[PDB]
């Protein structure tokens, strides 16, 4: 029924290792380019 | 700067500006320290200008 079964599981193992490498790095890029904004402070200067 | 004799100005500085302070009075030299540069942005927003 599934002649591709072992090749599918090998490609899935490569997929799992590559995704476990790639997800924290892309998340780190997002955290960098958004950490320019997430540390931002706002002030208000009403003249009274 | 200008039409002034250097020896005349030295005589004047010896006469007047002798003994200005010369003494730290606590042996405490105020020394300058290198300052950290910060890549940063400041945005003062007033749209009425």
């Amino acid at each position: 029924s599934e002649p591709e079964h072992d090749h599918r599981k090998r490609m899935g193992l490569k997929m799992l290792l590559m995704m476990g490498l790639l997800l924290p790095l892309t998340y780190a890029m997002k955290r960098h380019k958004w950490s320019v904004l997430k540390s931002r402070k706002l002030a208000y200067r009403p003249p009274k | 700067a200008g039409g002034v004799e250097h020896q005349q100005l030295l005589d004047l500085a010896q006469k007047h500006l002798s003994s200005v302070s010369r003494v730290y009075e606590e042996d405490a030299v105020p020394g300058l320290t290198p300052c950290r540069f910060t890549g940063s942005e400041i945005r003062h927003r007033d749209d009425a200008l």
